[PDB]
């Protein structure tokens, strides 16, 4: 239509694109999470060991 | 005095706006595009 409603889907884009990004972002971060503590609750003492 | 004319008056509310012209029907579709 205009000279910005191309800016406002630049800001629909964006936007979708951080959202996106917080879960490409999180999702690996609860990997990391959950890796480690998941070898917290394997990993014994060491001077056990 | 008070007569009846043809005066201009204007169609659409936005340029900025999406001018689809459904712009009410379209979004009570909007179950269906």
């Amino acid at each position: 239509d205009t000279l910005l409603d191309k800016l406002l889907n630049a800001d629909a884009v964006n936007t979708v694109l951080r959202a996106v990004k917080n879960t490409a972002d999180a999702m690996e971060r609860g990997l990391i999470d959950t890796f480690l503590r998941v070898l917290l609750r394997h990993a014994p003492p060491c001077f056990v060991l | 005095s008070i007569r009846r004319t043809g005066v201009k008056t204007p169609a659409s509310y936005g340029k900025f706006v999406l001018s689809k012209e459904n712009a009410v029907t379209a979004i009570a579709h909007h179950a269906i595009m």
